[PDB]
RNA sequence: UGCGAAAGCAGUUGAAGACAAGUGGCUUGUCGUUCGUUAAAAUGGCCUCGUCAAACGGUGGUACAGCGUGUUUAAUUGACAUGGGUUGA
């Protein structure tokens, strides 16, 4: 379904073994779409980022097959490439301003 | 079968000398004043205030009446001085002007009704001076004339007479003036003030010239404050000056922004302090208890001086470079104004508006283009500062003589536009700085303006510090083909001295409109496509064969695509599809052509012409490999892809012109360019130089600047033509004057632009009563 | 509103986007 | 001369999941109402005609609640056994209720005290009992007898019709919305059986299979039907009698259904799917019966409705719950001498001749911000930004209108340790967003460069400067890890 | 103008079907079919039969009898229908209609009265056109076409027998004078170069083209404008182009004069009477991509050369944009002449052949931009020193400096000289990616490890390095990763393509912490120098001194 | 300034004459002066034409923000004599 409250109450369970093997146990025709939800939440609450962004690096080490046979990946999952994009898009400014 | 011919109007050209402040206005109104004489540089316009229509154009080369007088590839230095409303030839009997020269013919034309065939032309007796101005009284005429140390000019002043032999104006010399810096005349003409540069420093001295009623001098320093000597020297320059009526008051306007009313009996000042910048222009209303003043702020102020109290007018879309009262009441304020964003060219709107409500009643304009660098003689005005968009108070001889300097030694004399064609309604799309002209050249003037940017464009007038930033630069914009969206593509530029100020935005935004409405919507924009940083070099619109002429493809100096498509559902214009490589190198010398088809896309890089098809955006292939050739090294990099229709296309080159057919897949034909196109246009402009048509043919052209017995500032241009593969050279035309652009307009003409903004086109009992009511009853 | 006076700039309720956005194949 | 151009609000690129103008509308049913009922909500009816009431099945009692205040005006308590369903006639003038002992009552609406008749249906518990929704004397109740009746309301004593043939527990009926001769019936067995009722109707004239015992059945246009059952719904063109939408996007069974049309809303059409897991959910017929908007509530939902197409006034999601109570979300919406004297004021130019107009519109009020930067006030447009109630695009865009338009030099010429302070206590706010951090930079950068003094000689700004590097270390280690997860799905192409 | 090149009744169907195509046979009896079954019976046979058609029912057959007339045939169940006679002479080539479109009592002699799909029904008497040797039916409002050898053209529409339109055509003995594709006009075909499409609705002539070579069988497909051709004593049938929303790919038409090319799909092997093998097996005319590979009918290439803009006064041109010249004087007599000038015997000397290249086009030696020349030329001249003579020190260094080279480069690591194999590698415009992976991974651990990488970075995209840098072992990318870790920044995005383009799981750990290790000091030492780049009042009482 | 890509890569910054100030010269500085070279500041800032209230339609982030409802794909109505006088700090 689309169920964002308990989604919310699966995904506020931040221990990395747990994390780990319940992506290893998820299915991976679904998967892509746990990235979406995932990519979608870290670009609107930006707090976020720190916490969720371990779900997202264990989805594609586990599905590495999956997402790679899929024909369109950036066309799937064009929500955590812009989101990562214009994340990490302003890395000089912040770097000169820490400097 | 084709033929050349200049078919729309220029810029208004009004008095191009220095040492004039004040009137460099020649534009007149009638005395039954329905209707307004101004002069362009191609014709006489007389518009109509009431219904701000162009009534009649006397066109001065449609006949050898007087383009006899100036038709030349050189010298256009003829100019038109002034026009007055009489008949100087016969007295007292008008409907007909009388125009004066500045080498000294005078020209006496009917602009009611169809233009006479033998105007009553003559020309005065004159040594080598050249014809400051007219001037007219009761009755008797005065003229003004120039000279030959520091550089100055000199001034002399003649009276009129003609009566004795009808061919002649005799001349009477009243006085001189040996050195003038600057110069003005009162609104009735009855007197004139200016300066002398007679020492320890600069004098001033008004006259009477219709009578010696009055004539004073005194050096300015007893004008000029004591704070002012241990200041700045905008604090002592004077850029403006002007006289009432009645020689009692004398407005100077300094260079720092103050004005001050010197009271001419006993040289006691008043200061008026409201221009933050410069003051560019001041008049006096005819009681002489308003001054009007103008500057580098858009506003026109116009002080009640009993009062000193402002009432101002804010967003003049230019500078006020002149601004004068000008009816027998005085209900109308007559402004030039010099809309400076572009810095490559002098385009001045002429602008009246009626008093009552200060609304602008007739608006005059020429076309205005942003050449790609500075044109002949052009000086940006002067300011506090030498700024991006202006000059300090010490760097306009440098800045001329720099700028003359580098039309004769450099390499890099490219001042070529883009200039686009609404395929709907036929009319052009000047994109100015940050903004659009809609011009319409059936009747040479202007549909709308419309700034297309978020700048400062409108909201202020910027000033001494803040005309070195710029508005963000129009650099692309095209109509989809069926005339529905216009794409355009602009940098918004930074600011200096911060973090972000070394990294550009790249903006690509997408109108709408209706084919009623005059001005465009905002439907999408898209900030940084292809990614942050890297530039749009090309974009092109789609034919009726891929989302129904709605889709457009845009191109990096990567070398990657983007195809934008407005798909209805997601009710905007969204991003289809994609091919990017990932280089080390980057150029600017991309083109892009379309299959009409709809099935292959012709990417010219540099060097390096790939064949993409569309289904999967890729590289061209046939697993057959029936000599797939997808891709075309030539001897240098490419800038015009232009594909005539689908058997073959057209490349240029900046040594070459190759043409390759697909149909028969090899070269066919190759021309040199290299001679004449070397290292002249920057790498990107053939495409806007070069174009073709639908089915008759491509059009080529080639810029040659003139010699002497070194290269001059003269140019000329040689457009050609051919058809059908580069078979034939139909057409060899030559032009007088340097071309910009050429492109095809949908039905079988191709327009071109002037570097003097003419755009041209290469084509294919009871009778006698009713005579004296008429006369008795109007 | 005035005949010379130039249209002012604005977006309104136009779609903002990046180019990055792949949201179409 | 023009007019001055606003000062445009700085929007960015927009981020994934906007505001949808489906849930924008459907997000503005609000002020929830819980009702504690004595047992499961079973079905729940709306008023046709003026439709602004409706019944609600509750057991052994039909309660019939207005549509202005919420509570109850009129209730139906005589029942003897669990009141199953109750549905207003296409008049809104009598109500029909289905009862568990077989006894269909109908009462009129309005008036609980006057039982209109009593048909008395099979033995088992009748389950749907509605109307004709074109004719108006014939009602169709289909009971746990596996056939289904209609019933003329003058000869109540024999059925007119008996529509037989379904082999399972048939709950629940249809009418087809152009073709009044055309009823469409639903079973625990799958298989929407249909009936011509001129014919002998003993046998349908096709069979839809659903595959999942069906809960509901409804019809959209005269052609398609939707029924719900299992954990789908399928949509059935009924001129080719053939499926041609499924979606699936629940978790438990669809208990039920209902439809709007032509009501004031962005959707010209929705059909709301209401599914025993907690999820009500809203479908738009016009995209391919895609999902725009749901709700969630706490516990499992077993049926819902909406306000009719042509409310008029206060608009109603309702759903009654399995857990045994009812939810509400609403939509809301001098002297005659002196009259004399000042007569004309409300004349508008009919009869005459020329009619002028240069009244200028009266456009929006200036913010003080804007109308400092238009007083050309930049540092005192700064201090309009940095006040508490400001929305945050707002200090954005004032910031990038002194960024573009002059200098934030100006903007920080005269200001010292109490005047820099709301600057950078936002700014550590600002850091942390991707859209103002830009902004942010280039002012912090602004600022020390020519307040370093200030920095040696007050203490309670390095503090702030301190708390701002480690923000800029915060961001600059999230802006290095997204880098990481950029290169580590680019190495996925 | 062709398409792709290979393969050296009712009109609607295909395969699956048992004889919807029963045609008859030269030199046989009368008629046949064949399946991929339906019966054979008669429709009145034996008589001098040139084609033969049906009813579009296979039921309703026929034998199209050189009688006059025709009767109905029984090909599935046994029961024939009735007929009636209208003349007796030749109706060799009868057309049975459908359901009311398009049927005349035409035989063969001018006689084409009017009549309907019926043994009975009737109309007017429309033999008004005169003796026509090419009568063809369309569907443009289903009409008569008839082209006479009285010449003219005239147009009959068999809907209410009303002739629409009619005019002179000239038109002499034909090969195939086929309807159109879309059925707007006629390609007639001249002898032996020659194919005329003619407007066929007003009978006049719209584009003469001639055709490409020797083709007897044409008739147009079903295409847009697209027609196939076999050759006359040849089992090629090739195609050309002058059906738009799913078009055919097989079973479009049955018209040639081949081995016995009857019904003539895609893979035509079945046949109806002959049993022949098959063919070609592509769609019909797509819009435009499909004409790259057909790219025939037009041979002519000649030398082409660099012109110039004719010289009308051009004595007066006005501030020449060169340096000190103002054109090269072209001398392609002598670029030809320069070949006779080298190919001597100067089999290992630059006397008589890099003198004679440098003597032919007098440059800096390195340089290009005093062009004139010939990609023909230049390759001709590179064969006659890639024959019995790289030694020459100026013809071949000039002309890796020219953008046309064509292919011959792939020895560039075959032979191995330092200063001509690094001027190979930077400037040689265009090179071998294989061979240019194969030098990188070859390495010989020097400065010109970084200018392989430098152009196979800035000349190829980035998934094509990948798909084709896949193609390689394993030692390779491991000694590869080990000589990066020992002892830039193009080397790095090379070092990124490579842990890109090696795959998902297949790797090892000790490499991969080795590599973990070194990139991470590497990214400490970024970002330390990144910071470096980004890196570059009174008291209440003093006491003091003054001069006493 | 030239070549460039948006990075960068090469080049700099002379002479004459006049005037001003300071102490006929000497020093310094200017130039509505010329030749050659590809080559921060004068207290001095932007008009009136009608506001207020309540909705509605899209757009962003539903109290928040913004654009529009004169015709538009869509979507607006209503109050007020739009004055003068006295206090009002």
């Amino acid at each position: 379904s689309n169920d964002h409250s308990l989604l919310e109450t699966v995904l506020n369970n931040r221990d990395e073994r747990v994390i780990r093997d319940t992506i290893f146990r998820l299915k991976p025709a679904l998967a892509v779409i746990l990235l979406e939800r995932l990519a979608e939440r870290i670009a609107r609450q930006t707090h976020r980022q720190g916490p969720l962004n371990v779900w997202v690096k264990w989805c594609l080490i586990i599905h590495g097959g999956y997402l790679v046979s899929i024909p369109n990946l950036m066309s799937t999952l064009s929500s955590l490439h812009s989101t990562l994009k214009r994340r990490s898009d302003l890395l000089p400014r912040l770097l000169a301003l820490d400097a | 079968q084709y033929k050349l011919s200049v078919v729309s109007g220029g810029k208004p050209a009004l008095n191009n000398l220095s040492s004039v402040t004040g009137n460099k206005n020649i534009a007149r109104l009638s005395q039954d004043q329905r209707n307004y004489i101004i002069p362009f540089n191609n014709q006489i316009k007389v518009y109509s205030v009431e219904t701000r229509q162009c009534v009649k154009t006397l066109k001065f080369a449609n006949n050898s009446l007087l383009s006899g007088i100036f038709l030349q590839e050189e010298e256009n230095n003829e100019s038109i001085v002034k026009i007055l409303l009489g008949d100087i030839t016969v007295p007292q009997q008008a409907h007909l002007i009388t125009v004066f020269t500045n080498n000294g013919h005078v020209i006496v034309l009917n602009y009611k009704g169809k233009l006479v065939e033998s105007p009553k032309h003559f020309k005065i007796s004159l040594a080598d001076e050249k014809l400051a101005n007219v001037f007219h009284s009761e009755g008797n005429y005065r003229i003004l004339t120039t000279f030959k140390h520091n550089s100055l000019q000199s001034y002399r002043l003649y009276a009129l007479t003609f009566d004795d032999a009808k061919k002649q104006f005799e001349v009477a010399h009243q006085a001189e003036w040996h050195n003038v810096i600057l110069s003005n005349i009162s609104s009735n003409g009855k007197l004139l003030a200016h300066m002398c540069k007679d020492v320890e420093h600069k004098s001033i001295s008004v006259v009477s010239l219709f009578d010696d009623s009055v004539n004073l001098s005194f050096p300015l320093g007893s004008i000029l404050s004591s704070q002012t000597q241990s200041l700045s020297y905008n604090t002592r320059y004077v850029s403006s000056m002007a006289i009432d009526n009645m020689g009692q008051q004398l407005a100077v306007g300094f260079a720092s922004g103050v004005i001050s009313i010197v009271s001419l009996a006993d040289l006691q000042i008043r200061l008026l302090k409201w221009h933050i910048d410069s003051v560019l222009s001041l008049s006096f209303s005819h009681d002489g208890s308003y001054l009007l003043s103008g500057g580098w702020e858009k506003v026109m102020s116009l002080w009640q001086l009993e009062t000193n109290s402002q009432q101002f007018l804010p967003r003049l879309n230019g500078i006020i470079i002149d601004c004068q009262v000008l009816g027998p009441q005085g209900n109308y304020y007559s402004l030039i104004l010099q809309m400076t964003e572009n810095n490559s060219n002098s385009d001045y709107q002429f602008l009246l508006l009626n008093a009552s409500d200060l609304t602008s009643k007739l608006s005059i304009n020429g076309p205005l283009p942003v050449f790609n660098s500075t044109i002949k003689h052009i000086q940006q005005p002067i300011s506090a500062m030498n700024t991006k968009n202006s000059n300090s108070i010490t760097s306009l001889n440098h800045s001329k003589k720099k700028q003359s300097r580098k039309l004769i030694k450099s390499r890099r004399q490219d001042f070529t536009t883009n200039v686009e064609i609404n395929p709907i309604n036929k009319n052009l799309y000047f994109p100015h700085i940050s903004a659009v002209q809609i011009f319409d050249f059936y009747k040479n003037e202007q549909v709308n303006y419309q700034y297309l940017t978020s700048g400062v464009n409108n909201s202020m007038g910027k000033v001494r510090f803040e005309l070195n930033l710029q508005d963000p630069i129009i650099t692309d914009l095209k109509f989809t083909k069926d005339g529905q969206w216009m794409i355009t593509y602009e940098i918004e530029y930074p600011p200096n001295d911060l973090l972000s100020s070394k990294d550009l935005t790249h903006i690509l935004k997408f109108w709408t409109k209706n084919d009623n409405e005059t001005n465009w919507n905002l439907k999408t924009k898209v900030i940084n496509p292809h990614g942050i940083s890297v530039p749009i070099t090309k974009i092109l619109p789609s034919p009726r064969s891929v989302n129904n002429s709605q889709g457009c493809l845009t191109a990096d100096n990567n070398g990657g695509l983007k195809f934008w498509s407005f798909d209805s559902h997601e009710s905007n214009w969204c991003l289809k599809k994609i091919s990017l490589p990932n280089f080390n190198h980057f150029s600017n010398s991309v083109s892009l052509a379309w299959s009409q088809d709809g099935s292959l896309i012709f990417h010219g890089f540099d060097d390096k012409l790939q064949i993409l098809d569309f289904d999967t955006f890729k590289k061209f292939e046939s697993l057959e490999n029936t000599k797939t050739v997808s891709e075309f090294t030539l001897d240098s990099e490419i800038q015009t892809v232009k594909l005539i229709n689908d058997t073959n296309l057209i490349v240029a080159t900046r040594t070459t012109l190759n043409a390759i057919n697909l149909l028969r897949g090899q070269v066919i034909n190759s021309f040199d360019l290299y001679p004449f196109v070397n290292g002249v246009y920057k790498n990107g402009h053939m495409d806007r130089l070069i174009t073709c048509d639908e089915r008759t043919g491509n059009i080529a052209l080639v810029i040659n600047q003139q010699l002497t017995d070194v290269p001059t500032i003269n140019y000329k241009s040689r457009i050609i033509i051919f058809d059908s593969d580069l078979s034939t050279k139909l057409g060899n035309f030559t032009h007088h004057e340097y071309i910009s652009w050429i492109g095809w307009n949908y039905d079988t003409d191709f327009i071109f632009l002037d570097i003097e903004s003419t755009l041209g086109v290469v084509g294919t009992n009871s009778d006698i009563f009713a005579e004296q009511l008429h006369k008795l009853s109007s | 509103k005035d005949l010379a006076s130039a249209t002012n700039y604005v977006e309104g309720n136009a779609r903002v986007t990046s180019g990055d956005n792949f949201k179409h194949v | 001369s023009t007019a001055r151009p606003r000062i445009i609000t700085s929007k960015a690129p927009l981020l994934p999941q906007q505001t949808t103008p489906e849930q924008r509308y459907w997000r503005q049913y609000t002020s929830a109402q819980l009702v504690k009922e004595h047992n499961s909500v079973t079905h729940i009816s709306f008023n046709p005609q003026h439709p602004h009431d409706f019944a609600v099945t509750s057991s052994t009692r039909v309660q019939i609640f207005s549509s202005r205040t919420r509570q109850v005006i009129k209730t139906f308590s005589r029942f003897k056994d669990v009141v199953y369903s109750a549905s207003f006639r296409s008049d809104g003038k009598l109500l029909c209720a289905g009862d568990a002992t077989g006894l269909v009552s109908v009462y009129d609406s309005y008036n609980p005290r006057t039982i209109l008749l009593s048909i008395n249906a099979s033995t088992h518990p009748t389950h749907v009992t509605k109307f004709h929704t074109q004719d108006n004397k014939i009602l169709a109740t289909a009971s746990d007898d596996r056939v289904t009746r209609l019933w003329d309301i003058s000869n109540a004593y024999e059925p007119q019709l008996e529509l037989t043939g379904a082999t399972d527990y048939v709950r629940t009926l249809s009418f087809i919305p152009a073709a009044p001769h055309l009823v469409a019936t639903g079973s625990y067995d799958g298989l929407i059986r249909l009936y011509d009722t001129r014919s002998s109707g003993s046998t349908p004239i096709y069979s839809l299979n659903h595959d999942q015992p069906v809960e509901n059945v409804i019809a959209v246009s005269p052609t398609q039907i939707v029924s719900c059952g299992g954990n789908n719904f399928k949509v059935w063109d009924l001129t080719s009698n053939k499926k041609l939408y499924e979606r699936g996007n629940f978790n438990k069974a669809v208990t039920c259904l209902d439809y709007v049309e032509n009501f004031d809303s962005p959707m010209q059409s929705a059909l709301i799917a209401s599914s025993l897991d907690g999820h009500v959910k809203v479908f738009d017929p016009l995209d391919n019966f895609q999902v725009k908007f749901g709700w969630k509530f706490s516990g499992p939902v077993l049926s819902c409705a909406v306000s009719p197409s042509t409310a008029q006034g206060n608009r109603h999601l309702v759903a009654g719950l399995s857990s045994g109570l009812l939810a509400i979300r609403t939509k809301k919406k001098k002297s005659n001498n002196f009259q004399r004297m000042m007569r004309g004021s409300e004349y508008q130019g009919d009869q005459e001749h020329i009619i002028h107009n240069d009244k200028v519109r009266s456009q929006r009020r200036m913010r003080a911000f804007e109308r400092n930067i238009n007083q050309f006030k930049w540092s005192e447009a700064l201090d309009n930004a940095f006040v508490p109630g400001m929305a945050k695009e707002l200090t954005l865009t004032v910031l990038q209108e002194l960024r573009k338009r002059g200098k934030v030099r100006v903007a920080l010429y005269g200001r010292d340790e109490s005047t820099l302070e709301p600057l950078l206590n936002w700014c550590l706010k600002g850091i942390e967003d991707v859209r103002s951090a830009s902004i942010v930079a280039d002012w912090v950068a602004v600022v020390l460069e020519l307040y370093g003094n200030t920095l040696e000689s007050s203490p309670v700004l390095q503090e702030l400067m301190i708390d701002l590097k480690t923000k800029v270390r915060h961001e600059i280690h999230k802006s290095k890890e997204a880098q990481r997860i950029e290169g580590m799905l680019q190495l996925l192409t | 103008d062709y398409v792709q090149v290979a393969d050296g009744l009712m009109v609607n169907k295909g395969n699956y079907t048992l004889n919807v195509i029963t045609k008859a046979l030269e030199d046989t009896t009368d008629t046949s079919n064949d399946h991929l079954d339906n019966k054979a019976y008669t429709g009145s046979d034996e008589f001098l039969s040139q084609y033969k058609i049906k009813a579009k029912a296979k039921v309703m057959s026929i034998k199209i009898d050189t009688k006059n007339s025709l009767v109905i045939a029984i090909l599935q169940n046994g029961l024939i229908e009735i007929f009636d006679f209208k003349l007796t002479l030749l109706h060799s080539f009868d057309i049975s209609y459908d359901n009311l479109k398009y049927a005349k009592w035409f035989t063969e002699n001018g006689t084409e009265y009017v009549f309907v799909l019926c043994p009975l029904q009737d109309d007017k008497v429309c033999y008004k056109l005169l003796e026509l040797t090419d009568c063809g039916s369309g569907e443009s409002s289903p009409i008569k076409e008839l082209s006479s050898t009285i010449i003219e053209g005239f147009s009959f529409e068999n809907s209410k027998l009303c002739y629409q339109f009619g005019k002179l055509y000239k038109l002499n003995q034909g090969k195939i004078y086929i309807y159109s594709l879309p059925h707007c006009q006629l390609q007639q075909v001249i002898e032996f170069p020659m194919v005329d499409k003619l407007s066929p609705g007003d009978d006049l002539i719209s584009f003469q083209p001639v055709s490409v070579n020797r083709v007897l069988l044409t008739v147009n497909n079903v295409i847009y404008l697209l027609d196939l051709l076999h050759c006359s004593t040849l089992s090629q049938r090739e195609l050309t182009h002058v059906v738009i929303n799913s078009e055919k790919s097989h079973n479009s038409k049955t018209i040639a004069i081949g081995i016995s090319t009857k019904n003539g799909p895609n893979p035509t092997s079945s046949l109806e009477i002959i049993n022949i093998d098959v063919g070609t097996n592509t769609l019909k005319d797509s819009l435009g991509k499909s004409f790259q590979v057909g790219n025939n009918d037009s041979s002519v290439i000649l030398k082409p050369l660099f012109d110039d803009k004719d010289i009308n006064d051009k004595r007066v041109k006005c501030n020449d944009v060169s340096g000190d010249s103002s054109v090269p004087v072209l001398h392609c007599n002598e670029v030809i002449e320069k070949l006779s000038a080298l190919q001597d015997n100067d089999i290992t000397s630059f006397d008589d052949i890099f003198f004679k290249e440098l003597k032919i086009k007098e440059e800096h030696y390195t340089e290009k931009d005093r062009y004139i020349s010939d990609p023909g030329f230049l390759n001709k001249v590179l064969d006659l020193i890639f024959g019995k003579f790289p030694k020459t020190l100026t013809f071949l260094l000039t002309h890796p400096l020219f953008p046309l080279s064509r292919t011959r480069n792939l020895l560039s690591l075959l032979r191995d000289q330092p200063r001509l194999f690094k001027q190979a590698i930077v400037t040689c415009p265009n090179l071998p990616l294989n061979e240019l992976l194969e030098e990188l991974f070859s390495i010989r651990n020097r400065e010109l490890l970084l200018d392989i990488s430098f152009r196979i970075l800035q000349d190829f995209t980035r998934d094509s390095i990948k798909q084709e840098m896949k193609k390689l072992s394993k030692l390779d990318v491991q000694n590869f990763i080990e000589f990066i870790t020992s002892g830039s920044t193009q080397l790095f995005q090379l070092l990124s393509l490579v842990l890109d383009s090696i795959g998902l799981f297949s790797l090892e750990g000790a490499l991969l912490e080795n590599l973990t290790l070194y990139i991470d000091k590497q990214v400490e030492i970024a970002e330390r120098n990144t910071e470096l780049w980004n890196l570059i009042a009174l008291p209440t009482y003093t006491m003091e001194y003054l001069d006493i």
